[PDB]
């Protein structure tokens, strides 16, 4: 990805040999910027609806008849939206990104008939899934503002479209904007971004209101949509070998119809649970995360105990082995992350929006069974142990028992 | 490189247009047909019908050339 400016926006391409090109515009705008909870999923859900120039309804009639197609996502750092079609047809991509990003008209029937709607099916469909929710909490209870705020609107609290015409004003503007081309010519893109995005707010960064703050405590959600628990452990010092330490420690089966060979993967044999370690850096701050969801509360119980037990295992000792494996593990996991577009889209839009050069998988560190042993042990003697049962979360563990 | 999608608005009526009412065309032909027929069919019994269509047809049309004797008739 060749990092070039163009009429002040950073542009990120990356020529390839296929048919098709993925264009993605990145922005500064995720949950922990929000203004007010929710924003920046509706904000999300807003992109693409009617602009002045091109209604919604035309736009989805034209994308159709290039056979394109939309994706968009929030995050607690970025919105991605990102568009798949043909190598030639980038011009009219590149302009209906400039369309959005300039001229959305933020209507208010938008909002109530389309948009909000939208945003609550989305959410719906992720809490299906109870370790989506353990997760969520964690991240509530651990960070309580800015990472803590929770990235999904929700029907509690309420967005306006005032709430979100600010936050888009803020937003949408050439200083919190990265375009990433996946398969596109990089000076043809660069041409095309000039001319369309030139007239854009230049506007300022958006900032996290408030420094981000580390905390501990329990987060008891009683649903019945099934059984799940997060433990949790914020990090103070993002560090890199956290990824190593989240793929050994693992929990995933490598086969099908298998258990697995990683320790957290060890700590489900007998029960019909499934765990998975979890690293999220965010620049100034980290969570270690190991979710355990299943059908049985007591089956979980049992899984939480292992869980702890094999990361203090893991601060006792390491091996060579265990320590190569990590490795391993952990260079496929970056491998895979910089082939997906939804994530090699981010890890761009993290380079050019901040300045954190992006760690290619073939320079993914190696840490040796010391370094791993002492990553483990930092966690296993965190201060602030988070816990964050959801469903029956009366036979659930919580935080003093583990 | 495409800058615009390629296409056009066909004239259109009530929801109908040109390339689909042409379709149907010959579907109103044979609509036309079978009315005509089942019209014709329902008023083979009037006199008018047999003396001025039916009768005409060539070959079959003598189905419908009968005369009463006059030794037979009332009227
Ligand atoms: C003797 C009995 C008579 C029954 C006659 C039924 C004739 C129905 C014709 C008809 O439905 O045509 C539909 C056609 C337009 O097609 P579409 O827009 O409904 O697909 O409509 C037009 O093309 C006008």
């Amino acid at each position: 990805f060749s990092t070039a400016e163009a009429a002040g926006v950073k542009v990120a391409a990356q020529d390839g040999q296929s048919p098709i090109s993925d264009l993605s515009v990145v922005l500064r705008g995720g949950s922990r910027y929000a203004t007010v909870p929710g924003v920046s999923h509706i904000l999300e859900k807003f992109a693409f609806q009617n602009t002045v120039p091109k209604s919604a309804l035309r736009f989805v009639r034209e994308l159709e008849l290039f056979g394109g197609k939309l994706y968009t996502h929030t995050t607690r750092e970025h919105i991605v939206l990102r568009t798949q079609f043909l190598k030639q047809d980038l011009p009219y991509f590149v302009d209906a990104f400039a369309n959005v990003l300039k001229e959305t008209k933020f209507q208010q029937f938008e909002l109530t008939e389309r948009v909000a709607p939208v945003a609550e099916l989305d959410l719906l469909k992720r809490e299906s899934d109870p370790a989506f929710t353990a997760l969520e909490a964690a991240h509530e209870v651990a960070f309580r503002t800015g990472l803590g705020n929770s990235v999904y609107a929700q029907g509690y609290s309420p967005v306006t479209l005032e709430d979100v015409k600010e936050f888009a004003r803020q937003v949408y503007a050439k200083q919190n904007v990265a375009v990433v081309g996946n398969n596109v010519v990089p000076a043809d893109l660069q041409q095309l971004v000039g001319t369309a995005f030139a007239d854009l707010q230049e506007g300022s960064k958006v900032t996290q209101a408030g420094t981000t703050t580390l905390h501990g405590g329990e987060a008891r959600v009683r649903t019945s949509t099934g059984n799940a628990l997060t433990i949790a452990l914020p990090i103070a010092e993002p560090k890199p070998v956290y990824h190593a330490l989240a793929s050994f420690l693992g929990g995933p089966a490598s086969m099908p119809w298998s258990v697995g060979a990683s320790p957290l993967a060890q700590a489900t044999v007998g029960t019909h649970t499934s765990v998975k370690a979890t690293y999220h850096n965010y620049g100034d701050a980290g969570l270690f995360a190991i979710t355990i969801k299943g059908d049985s509360p007591a089956e979980i119980s049992q899984v939480a105990h292992k869980a702890v037990q094999a990361l203090k295992d893991t601060g006792a000792e390491v091996t060579e082995e265990q320590a190569a494996r990590a490795y391993a593990k952990s260079k496929f996991a970056a491998a895979e992350a910089f082939e997906n577009p939804d994530s090699s889209a981010s890890v761009i839009g993290m380079e050019l929006l901040s300045g954190v050069s992006r760690i290619a998988p073939e320079n993914v560190q190696k840490f040796t069974p010391a370094e791993l042993s002492e990553a483990a042990a930092q966690l296993s003697a965190s201060a602030k142990p988070v816990v964050a049962a959801v469903g029956q979360v009366h036979a659930l563990p919580f935080a003093d028992e583990l | 490189y495409v800058k615009k999608p390629s296409y056009k608005i066909v004239p259109h009526f009530l929801g109908f247009n040109i390339p689909t009412v042409s379709k149907w065309i010959p579907i109103f032909g044979i609509w036309g047909a079978a009315a005509g027929i089942g019209a014709l069919f329902l008023i083979e019994g009037v006199p008018r019908t047999r003396q001025d269509i039916l009768s005409k047809i060539p070959i079959i049309g003598e189905h419908w050339i009968r005369e009463i004797p006059a030794s037979d008739n009332p009227f």
